[PDB]
RNA sequence: UUCAAGAGGGCGUGAAACCGUUAAGAGGUAAACGGGUGGGGUCCGCGCAGUCCGCCCGGAGGAUUCAACCCGGCGGCGGGUCCGGCCGUGUCGGCGGCCCGGCGGAUCUUUCCCGCGCGGGGGACCGUCCCCCGACCGGCGACCGGCCGCC
RNA sequence: CCGACCCGUCUUGAAACACGGACCAAGGAGUCUAACACGUGCGCGAGUCGGGGGCUCGCACGAAAGCCGCCGUGGCGCAAUGAAGGUGAAGGCCGGCGCGCUCGCCGGCCGAGGUGGGAUCCCGAGGCCUCUCCAGUCCGCCGAGGGCGCACCACCGGCCC
RNA sequence: GUAAGAAGCCCGGCUCGCUGGCGUGAGCCGGGCGUGGAAUGGAGUGCCUAGUGGGCCACUUUUGGUAAGCAGAACUGG
RNA sequence: CGCGCGCGCGCCCGCCCCCGGAGCCCCGCGGACGCUACGCCGCGACGAGUAGGAGGGCCGCUGCGGUGA
């Protein structure tokens, strides 16, 4: 039931869309892996560029 | 520009020495606490960790 | 009993700022003195300015100081302003100024000292003219928002260039039933 | 905030601020923007005309790199450069007509809105409008085109 | 699924924390947040660079 | 004020909007006392109407 | 400056009280004991204060030096003054009309002076 | 026995409805209720007078230091004939650090080179941060040693 | 002594022969996200935003904080219009070459047009009180009258598709 | 329902592919002339916006009906 | 327009300190017992209220950050 001038408005909800929602908590942790990751990458490679 | 004067340093037992330091620009920035308080308030809700049931 | 109505017996202006910005409230409590203690009417126009809101203090661009001022008349005198002044890169030709605010651009600041101009602040002012002698009140374009363009008679209806609100702009979001003779009508 | 609402305000009060004749009882005109043809013809008449009907031709794989063209005008064109340029032409007076590329600084066609001060510049782009070729020639520059 | 944190302007940041430091100095605002301070020699309080070690 | 960081790419502090806060020592200076009418500090209140007949 | 030290500390300080629809400030050499901007110690280039002897004899006078601010520690002279009550107040009287320091202060300064010295006797027998 | 069983094996505290008893009071228009007074009890404070307190002046009694005025030291306020010196700003005068210090430039030299239309350091040039002396406003609430008066 | 029918709710209308209700304690009912419109408050300003990622803290705080040739790839904005192909926002005044033809060619000056209303500001005859005459410089205010005219409104006119 | 004055009256001059015996009309310019019947009081303008969308009575006028504490309307007030 | 108009003091002529305090209701030297300016004071008019809309709450309940030596 609209009223007194507002905008007309299609939202994408009429599906079941709370079984899948995604949280990005992870995001610090995420980028804490890759670090000790990409070190250690060039610690393997030791004097060769390691940007590749 | 505002006016800056000289600052004493002090040995580490008392003892002001020699040595003078004239202070920054900072020290005359203006003081609004609204901006802390909104600052504040707004930085210190990043730090939760969530809940729920 | 008393045959009278009391729906308009309260006032709906301000009385003071609704901030809590301190340097403002410090520039209220001066100018409310010289309104109080003055036979002038420059210090009441100021003072009702300082309490507005925002969207009534509209920013003030450069390039209409400099019409507004070359004026015949409009020589040596200050200007005097109760917002933000603005740059306008589309004027080259920079002259010297007397500005008054309460904030300045950073680059108009300094092509307005570069021509041997001069800025002032509501303080300094009051030191030099306490009664608003040899100046110049200006204002923005109160009514520059889009949100201006919405308002009036709706769209919809015969002689309204009202402007609708639209998620996107394109080829199948209006221009349809009601805006061609050849589908419906034409208002 | 919870306690800057007006729900912290209606206790007592035995309605929640909706009404004793009628009652905010679920969804009472349809769900949705339904009834634009029957039962809310009205709002969409007046405030939303142009909604029903069909116009135009269709483009169906459309990719919209290949209709790019960002535009400037003429006014806000001596700001590409810096001011060392602009001052020091009209100087030493050799015909120094410098040199102004759009496509560097990320615009392609030139328009003709405003005016622009008097000195013999040159300029470089893809495309330009009738009337600004015009206004270069008459403070006497010119215009070169590229690829 | 709340909304728990917040996103603030940079420039905001950066001028409240220059606003603290000076507030930092002006012994009155020091006292008034209970700090019993009546005996330092000097409020811009500086040291030698000796005690990093 | 004049120079900028250097250590931020760009930062220019935040610029005073009142530079003289010295209330008192201003409204008491000649030049605006000068340029004031009188005050009024007498008081007048609710008088009694007595009956002349 | 001393408004721009008011505005932050009207209602934010930690010398203060507010119960019981009253509202009173702590802080040393405050006069008469409420939040003003006429009296508070903490915010002018010039006060004045009043205390007891510690030993339990006189009234301590205290007074600000004006030249180095921001050094707090240095920033403060005291006297301690023991007579009998005519020359007492009549010595403050003397500081404060004839140097012109602050004063607003004066009989405000000496009632308190009075209720002290008044206490301090046997106010029991 | 335990500080405590007024903590006694479903035993921390231990509400209300509902009950038993004791003390007082009342009773034929079911009870309860609002406003106004009266009477009676339970407790608080009289005081077993409550005669409340404080300034100056007058009187009669006794008492021991100082102050009044001088001298010595100490501390602080104020001053301007701006006494002498600092310091700070605001542009200027000296381009004087601009290479004796750096940052930037859609200005040139591509007057050079570095590897060869170019990527970079050089050379000018322009701006922008800083050195030596003179000035004044705003010497302002930026500090001394002075001399003077006052406390 | 006078006054005085039981609360909630529907209703034109309830003390009702209209429903609910024996009594007590505890629980109990206008939320969270996503998008939009407007109003207010803060910051920067023809620009403004790092939210994704990376450099620094082992993370006691803190899964924070600071920083970036990312410094803007990009989004919102600065330019509209048309189904589309596509086009794309200022004038005049004076003098030279054709006939002011509601018209094309060589040189300078100004320049976002005007009418009406318009908070404030500007100039100002004669002065308001001057223990007396005249001379009469600083300062308010008057006040005749006269001008520069902000935003905004109504109209005229002009430019773009 | 209109009108009771400054958006008025008057003087003089300019432009017009409109109309044309000659002329009219409209628009622009520049000047001269202030109280315009009573009694009252501060006006104007713009955004966001809820609850409502079952009605009832009385004088007077009034339609159907034998009448109605009946059904349906106009005026003002509750 | 007769509660000042040239009043007073030395010797017409002159003085013409004057509130670091005159003298009683204006003192143009600075200040309220009031000045938490988000404060204090003074005048004058008004007060019905369902649905509903707004404001003030030193009214309250549980927890976090600072602070009450
Ligand atoms: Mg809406
Ligand atoms: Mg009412
Ligand atoms: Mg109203
Ligand atoms: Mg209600
Ligand atoms: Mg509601
Ligand atoms: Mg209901
Ligand atoms: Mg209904
Ligand atoms: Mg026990
Ligand atoms: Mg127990
Ligand atoms: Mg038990
Ligand atoms: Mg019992
Ligand atoms: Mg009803
Ligand atoms: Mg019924
Ligand atoms: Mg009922
Ligand atoms: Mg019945
Ligand atoms: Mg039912
Ligand atoms: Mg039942
Ligand atoms: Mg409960
Ligand atoms: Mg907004
Ligand atoms: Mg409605
Ligand atoms: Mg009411």
């Amino acid at each position: 039931a609209p009223s007194r001038n507002g905008m007309i408005l299609k939202p994408h909800f009429h599906k079941d869309w709370q079984r899948r929602v995604a949280t990005w908590f992870n995001q610090p942790a995420r980028k804490i892996r890759r670090r000790k990751a990409r070190q250690a990458r060039a610690r393997r490679i030791a004097p060769r560029p390691a940007s590749g | 520009a505002c006016a800056r004067p000289l600052i004493s340093v002090y040995s580490e037992k008392g003892e002001s020495s020699g040595k003078n330091v004239t202070l920054p620009a900072v020290f005359k920035a203006p003081i609004r606490p609204d901006i802390v308080n909104f600052v504040h308030t707004n930085l210190r809700k990043n730090n939760r960790q969530p809940y729920a049931v | 009993g008393v045959d009278i109505r009391h729906n308009k017996d309260r006032k709906v202006r301000r009385k003071e700022p609704k901030s809590q910005d301190i340097y403002l409230r410090l520039l209220v409590k001066l100018y409310r003195f010289l309104a109080r203690r003055t036979n002038s009417t420059f210090n009441q126009v100021v003072l009702k300015r300082l309490f507005m809101s925002r969207t009534n203090r509209p920013p003030l661009s450069l390039s209409r100081m400099i019409r507004k001022m070359k004026l015949p008349g409009r020589e040596g005198k200050t200007a005097v302003v109760v917002g933000t002044i603005t740059d306008d890169v589309r004027v080259q030709e920079v002259p010297k100024l007397k500005v008054c605010a309460l904030r300045v651009s950073s680059r108009a600041r300094s092509r307005i000292l570069k021509a041997g101009g001069k800025i002032l602040t509501f303080d300094q002012l009051a030191l030099d003219s306490p009664k608003g002698c040899g100046t110049v009140l200006l204002s923005g374009p109160r009514k520059g928002r889009e949100v201006y363009r919405h308002f009036g008679k709706a769209p919809g209806t015969p002689h309204s260039h009202t402007k609708p609100y639209v998620r996107s702009k394109g080829r199948k979001f209006e221009r349809a039933r009601g805006r061609r003779a050849s589908r419906g009508y034409k208002n | 905030p919870s306690r800057l609402r007006k729900t912290r305000k209606l206790r007592g009060h035995v309605s929640h601020g909706h009404g004793r004749i009628g009652k905010h009882r679920k969804h009472p005109g349809g769900r949705g923007n339904a009834g634009g043809m029957h039962h809310h013809r009205i709002n969409f008449d007046k405030y939303h005309p142009g909604y029903f009907g069909k116009v135009g031709m269709r483009h169906y794989h459309l990719k919209r790199n290949q209709s790019f063209c960002p535009t400037v005008n003429l006014d806000k064109l001596w700001t590409l450069v810096s001011e060392q340029t602009r001052v020091n032409a009209a100087k030493n007076k050799t015909g120094a007509a410098p040199i102004i590329d759009v496509v560097r600084s990320g615009y392609y066609k030139v328009l003709g809105k405003g005016k622009l001060p008097k000195q013999p510049v040159i300029v470089k782009a893809k495309f330009f409008s009738r009337r600004a070729e015009e206004k270069i020639k008459g403070v006497g520059g010119a215009c070169v085109l590229v690829a | 699924w709340r909304r728990w944190h917040r996103r603030v302007n940079t420039t905001q940041k950066r001028y409240a924390i220059c606003s603290a430091l000076a507030a930092s100095a002006l012994p009155a605002l020091v006292m008034s947040k209970g700090h019993r301070i009546e005996e330092v020699p000097e409020l811009p309080l500086v040291v030698e660079d000796k005690v990093e070690g | 004020w004049r120079k900028a960081a250097s250590l931020k790419s760009n930062y220019n502090l935040p610029m005073h909007k009142m530079l003289n806060t010295d209330l008192s020592r201003i409204l008491k200076s000649p030049e605006i006392q000068r340029a004031l009418r009188a005050p009024r500090k007498k008081i007048h209140r609710r008088v009694l109407k007595k009956n002349p007949l | 400056s001393a408004h721009l030290q008011w505005m932050v500390v009207r209602n934010c300080s930690s010398f203060l009280i507010k119960r019981n629809k009253q509202t009173y400030s702590t802080e040393p050499n405050n006069l008469k004991a409420r939040n003003s901007f006429r009296y508070n110690g903490l915010i002018h280039r010039k006060t004045v204060g009043v205390e007891p002897a510690a030993d339990g004899k006189g009234v301590v006078v205290v007074m600000k030096r004006r030249s180095g601010q921001r050094k707090p520690a240095t920033s403060y002279v005291r006297t301690t003054i023991n007579k009998n009550a005519r020359a007492t107040l009549s010595s403050i009287r003397h500081m404060i009309r004839k140097n012109k320091y602050h004063p607003d202060l004066r009989m405000a300064a000496i009632r308190r002076a009075s209720a002290i010295l008044r206490s301090q006797k046997p106010v029991m027998v």
